[PDB]
């Protein structure tokens, strides 16, 4: 036999976003596997938060940010007003196969 | 691609001529610049001194002060990550990141071959 074993990960903030017009927070899966942080081939969702605001959800935060299972969170700081970013971070799925 | 299609080089019109002269494509639009590219890595452009001051981008303000102008911005001095990423423009329906500052270094000059040959007579 062999059934689905499925866990979630850890929290993952491996930037600090930058003041200014560029700055912002880009965790990335593929700065993620270059820092060294396990990045899971295969996924079944993901969750995006704000680290230092670890209870109103991001919705209720207002600000723009993009966070996907394929890619990860992206926030940059010249689409809000004002021009600035909260510091996120995030967890992923992790999905594998055990024999019964 | 010229205009969206493809083209043989080398293809010369009145001003603009393009071709595959010595190790690289080489675009030149007269009187407007020069544009160099390997096709690799590297890429040079030539531009006009009448472009002075009204240019913008990776290659700078073309103003002539190196260290003063470039990275300012709102009065803000910024670091060439910053920079970099202010002159950025994503496609239509695309959405790239902005890379992460890599870390320290290593390695340096341990040969001397840089310090050999950039040093040396040749230049
Ligand atoms: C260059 O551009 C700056 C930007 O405003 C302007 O203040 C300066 O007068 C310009 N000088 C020349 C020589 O173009
Ligand atoms: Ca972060
Ligand atoms: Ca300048």
């Amino acid at each position: 036999c062999v059934r689905e074993v499925c866990r979630w990960s850890s929290w993952y903030n491996g930037h600090r976003p930058e003041p200014g017009l560029g700055g912002g927070d880009f965790e990335t899966f593929e700065n993620l596997r270059q820092r060294g942080y396990q990045v899971c081939p295969v996924l079944a969702d993901i969750e995006c938060r704000a680290a230092q605001l670890p209870d109103m959800p991001l919705e209720e935060l207002g600000q723009q940010v993009d966070c996907d299972r394929m890619r990860g969170l992206m926030c940059a700081n010249s689409q809000q007003s004002p021009p600035l970013c909260h510091d996120y971070e995030l967890r992923v799925l992790c999905c594998e196969y055990v024999p019964c | 691609l010229i205009n969206g299609q493809r083209e043989e080089l080398p293809y010369s019109r009145t001003g603009l001529l393009v071709e595959q002269s010595g190790d690289y494509i080489k675009v030149s639009i007269r009187l407007v610049l020069t544009f160099l590219w390997n096709g690799e890595d590297s890429a040079l452009l030539e531009l006009d001194p009448k472009y002075a001051n009204q240019t913008c981008g990776l290659c700078g303000d073309f103003n002539g002060l190196p260290a003063f102008n470039e990275f300012y911005a709102h009065n803000a001095r910024l670091t060439p990550l910053q920079f970099g990423n202010l002159q950025k423009l994503d496609g239509p329906t695309e959405q790239c990141p902005d890379p992460l500052p890599l870390p320290a270094g290593n390695c340096t000059d341990e040969e001397g071959i840089c310090h050999r040959t950039l040093l040396g007579p040749a230049f």
